[PDB]
């Protein structure tokens, strides 16, 4: 696994480019990998620790 | 550390996508002047690292003290320095800049050195050129050492691994970006490319399938697969090499 | 979208802060090192070549030392 | 290392002028 193979790189780009397709027609829903790495409560919590360093280094 | 750069499994500083409109983003400047605020503050902590190091009997008792700190000098090499016992690397030096201050190698024509009346008396010889790696080489021997009493009578690594592996998801939404952007600049193009593309991939997946245990043991490969005719043809050419 | 866009549109203002800050004090402990640095290099300029004049008494020394030897 | 060379420097032009010292002995065993 640390390695790749012929196999292992056709199968990253099949996999890769058919997932692409897959969200125009819209017949997967793709909603779980959008929203973790989105994740809006982090977002602010990366926004109040940056908040909070506005106030220490001021 | 070695001559050459170790080489390491988990990836080492990915990059930072530049087709991206930053009129969006508008944060890839600003944290592009964290990384060469970061680097100056490593150039000169680097620089810094670099820079702090730039009957009767007789009582004899071997000391806690036998520290070689303070060496012992040989009478002859004791008063072409001057000092009593100081140290083996002050004694180097101060002969090496006594035979740079009288001007004995030339005026190997650097290596032979003239060989004054003090030279030739702490180290017992008497030619008029030698070495100076035969004349260090016996400051190694002239030293002796001091005499016992005699009485007679991290987590920065796994930081940045962190912050490679989020730059490697940054690297994935920004071609995520681009395709459908592309394809929403071109959708035929793409698409065209796409079902030939996809199509290829097909084909090179589906390139190593009559290769099992159980698939060449049977006869199913040789017998009547014409229509296969990858495999079978090759007798032609493989007995005429003897390939068998 | 309404929840990170809250959280995308505040939070460049304080990126941008936040950064400018840092390049105040990041900067201002340079320009405060960078000088230290060199009231450095003074004094070791300034013990060396005080101490390279004391080897060379010290060795001027032992060669007056060998004409009072060749005396006795 | 500001106070620490200069703590060594003064020290070695203090022993400079025992040497100076060392000279007036010299000037006066003769």
């Amino acid at each position: 696994y640390n390695n790749v193979t012929l196999k292992n790189l056709t199968a990253f780009q099949l996999l890769s480019q058919r997932e692409n397709i897959c969200e125009l027609l819209n017949l997967v829903e793709s909603t779980e990998r959008h929203n973790s790495i989105i994740n809006p409560e982090r977002q602010r919590m990366s926004l109040e620790e940056m908040k909070k360093m506005l106030d220490a280094l001021k | 550390t070695q001559t050459n750069p170790v080489p390491v499994t988990y990836p080492t500083d990915a990059y930072i996508p530049t087709y991206l409109p930053d009129d969006k983003v508008s944060n890839l400047a600003d944290l592009k002047k964290l990384i060469e605020m970061d680097s100056r503050l490593d150039l000169y902590l680097t620089r810094r690292r670099l820079d702090t190091s730039i009957l009767r009997c007789s009582i004899t008792i071997q000391l806690r003290g036998v520290d070689g700190g303070k060496v012992q000098y040989s009478p002859n090499l004791a008063t072409l320095i001057g000092m009593q016992t100081g140290s083996v690397n002050d004694a180097v030096y101060s002969i090496y800049k006594y035979i740079l201050i009288n001007n004995l190698f030339v005026t190997p024509e650097l290596g032979e050195v003239k060989l004054d009346s003090l030279l030739q008396k702490v180290l017992d010889t008497n030619a008029a050129h030698l070495p100076l790696m035969n004349v260090v080489q016996t400051v190694n021997k002239l030293v002796s050492p001091l005499p016992p009493i005699i009485l007679d009578y991290a987590e920065d690594t796994a930081k940045l691994r962190e912050i490679t592996k989020l730059a490697l998801q940054l690297n994935s939404s920004a071609q995520k970006y681009q395709f459908f952007h592309e394809l929403s600049l071109h959708p035929r193009e793409t698409l065209t490319h796409y079902l030939w593309s996809s199509k290829q991939n097909e084909l090179v997946l589906q390139g190593d399938q009559y290769f099992n245990e159980d698939a060449a043991r049977t006869s199913d490969i040789y017998s009547n697969n014409n229509n296969d005719r990858s495999l079978m043809g090759n007798i032609s050419l493989l007995y005429s090499q003897g390939r068998l | 979208r309404e929840i990170s866009e809250k959280y995308i549109e505040e939070s460049q203002a304080i990126i941008q802060e936040l950064v400018k800050l840092t390049m105040e004090k990041l900067e201002s402990k340079f320009t405060k090192l960078c000088d230290l640095e060199t009231q450095l290099e003074m004094e070791k300029l300034k013990y060396v070549k005080e101490s390279e004049k004391m080897l060379n008494d010290r060795l001027s020394l032992s060669k007056q030392i060998l004409d009072l030897n060749k005396s006795l």
